[PDB]
């Protein structure tokens, strides 16, 4: 099993802990529970091993514990560099290795910045190809969590929408793009289309028309 | 000390992929090597491992029959071949070496296996294995015509990546190159826009250079109001 909280957030300088729940043969069965820190696009790094050991080079902030079938990873004096996913691991009967889901630790080290949304209609050159792709671009916002909803004539439309996951920009902001793929007939069948991006309760709307 | 992993590999469904994990800086045979897989935007997954000296393999039931972990100590390299590849098998493949040896001479110079050590300490850079039936295809660049904003749409291309540069590398201010989106057709689509003065729309010509090494395609596109 190795169930973990989906994500955890805290302020810098404040302690933060993670939970790692398991069965009798997973965590409580053996004292080989270890925690890993993985930054995006990088290999995971071992922070704690054998439940509470801390391999050489790990800052004394990280500390592992265990009480029954649940382990815990605690990061006191939380810093910005501690922003990454954390996984727990543990041996199991039958000579097996089990992993946890992973917790997304975010340090609120930046002020709230609303997203910048631009909407592009299907290009006539693209329409000649029998494809009407609406491109919605979100950039320069923090924290990197937004929700995008597509409206056609103020009516919601969830058909054929794919939105990329937010990433890290050079300025430590976040970026994301949403594409509404319509047929040429559909793009012209509605007066206008809207791309609403909601960020921290604040929502921004940008609309286009076939014109 | 190090686990040198292979490059990047892309395979069709039903095919086979054999990954290699070459170690340096320690005695290869005694230390145990396990393979951990992490699907894009997903949690780590355990596959198996091997002790090279005695060639003992321990697989995960999720991969029994397909995965085959081996090792040629002649070259201190361990190989994990996954057969019957699937679109769902796309993921980043890691190999890790334990903190300490899994086999030890004990006096009487006979061998003695250590006990259930930690086993994930030294990681390799990882290899991406994108298993999909989509074949190599060049992008179709479409202009996104226009404080004014304009950009290029790079649609229906495969596989990664495509490099976009405006004015053949000249314009490099206020330019966002968003991540690509993998659609249900299996072909990535990417967008790139710039922020330029409204007055210069009719005076400065903006060209986006799209390059795609996988399909040996280079495109130059002009965006005008």
């Amino acid at each position: 099993a190795l169930t973990q909280p989906r994500s955890v957030s805290e302020s810098p300088g404040q302690s933060v802990t993670f939970s790692c729940t398991g069965t009798s043969s997973d965590i409580g069965g053996y004292n080989y529970v270890s925690w890993f820190q993985q930054h995006p696009e990088t290999a995971p790094k071992l922070m704690i091993y054998e439940v509470s050991k801390r391999p050489s080079g790990v800052s004394d902030r990280f500390s592992g514990s265990k009480s029954g079938n649940t382990a815990s990873l605690t990061i006191s004096g939380l810093q910005a560099e501690d922003e990454a996913d954390y996984y727990c691991s543990s041996y199991a009967d039958s000579n097996t290795l089990v992993f946890g889901g992973g917790t997304r630790l975010t340090v609120l080290g930046q002020p709230k910045a609303a997203p910048s949304v631009t909407l592009f209609p299907p290009s006539s050159e693209e329409l000649q190809a029998n494809k009407a792709t609406l491109v919605c671009l979100i950039s320069d916002f923090y924290p990197g969590a937004v929700t995008v909803a597509w409206k056609a004539d103020s009516s919601p439309v969830k058909a054929g929408v794919e939105t990329t996951t937010p990433s890290k920009q050079s300025n430590n902001k976040y970026a994301a793009s949403s594409y509404l793929s319509l047929t040429p007939e559909q793009w012209k069948s509605h007066r206008s289309y809207s791309c609403q991006v909601t960020h921290e309760g604040s929502t921004v709307e940008k609309t286009v028309a076939p014109t | 000390v190090q686990l040198v992993q292979s490059g990047a590999e892309v395979k069709k469904p039903g095919a086979s992929v054999k990954l290699s994990c070459k170690a340096s800086g320690y005695t290869f045979s005694i230390y145990a090597i396990t393979w951990v897989r992490q699907a894009p935007g997903q949690g780590l997954e355990w596959m198996g491992g091997i002790i090279p000296l005695v060639g003992i393999t321990n697989y995960a039931q999720k991969f029994q029959g397909r995965v085959t972990i081996t090792a040629d100590t002649s070259t201190t390299t361990a190989y994990m071949e996954l057969s019957s590849l699937r679109s769902e098998d796309t993921a980043v493949y890691y190999c890790s070496r334990g903190l300490g040896p899994s086999i030890e001479t004990e006096d009487d110079y006979d061998y003695s296996y250590t006990s259930e050590y930690n086993l994930l300490h030294v990681w390799g850079r990882g290899v991406l294995v994108t298993v999909s039936s989509a074949s190599t295809k060049g992008p179709s660049v479409f202009p996104l015509a226009p404080t004014a904003a304009l950009g290029c749409l790079v649609k229906d291309y495969f596989p990664e990546p495509v490099t976009v540069s405006w004015n053949s590398g000249a314009l490099t201010s206020g330019v966002h190159t968003f991540p690509a989106v993998l659609q249900s057709s299996g072909l990535y689509s990417l967008s790139s826009v710039v922020t330029v003065p409204s007055s210069s729309l009719g005076t400065q010509t903006y060209i986006c250079n799209v390059n795609h090494k996988p399909s040996n395609t280079k495109v130059d596109k002009k965006v005008e109001p």
